[PDB]
């Protein structure tokens, strides 16, 4: 009984460290896609067509 | 002579305003303000191609 109480308790806790991965993840999802972002304006900038102003 | 002078020093003035006046976007082209600029053509840092006009 002690044990089985444990492992139903293991499961709950499991899912809890999947779910903080999940969040956690999720926000670099968002992350990757800002860099990818930023080296499409790095790559355009360093044309030469492109004034100072630009 | 004198009024082939006039249409001569007439073009001579046409061709320093082609110069000075060309321009793309602003930036000026045949003045030889352009120098050297290098065109970012690659999907990686560090591929460019340079293009000069005097």
């Amino acid at each position: 009984t002690s044990q089985s109480r444990g492992l139903d308790m293991a499961v709950k806790n499991a899912n809890d460290g999947i779910s903080i991965a999940q969040t956690a993840e999720g926000a670099m999802n968002e992350t990757t896609n800002i860099l990818q972002r930023m080296r499409d304006l790095a790559l355009q900038s360093s044309n030469g067509s492109n004034s100072s102003s630009e | 002579r004198r009024a082939i002078q006039e249409e001569v020093s007439a073009l001579n003035d046409e061709l320093n305003r082609i110069a000075e006046t060309t321009s793309f976007g602003g930036n000026k082209l045949l003045n030889g303000s352009f120098g050297s600029k290098s065109f970012q053509i690659g999907a990686d840092s560090g591929e460019a191609v340079m293009l000069s006009m005097g």
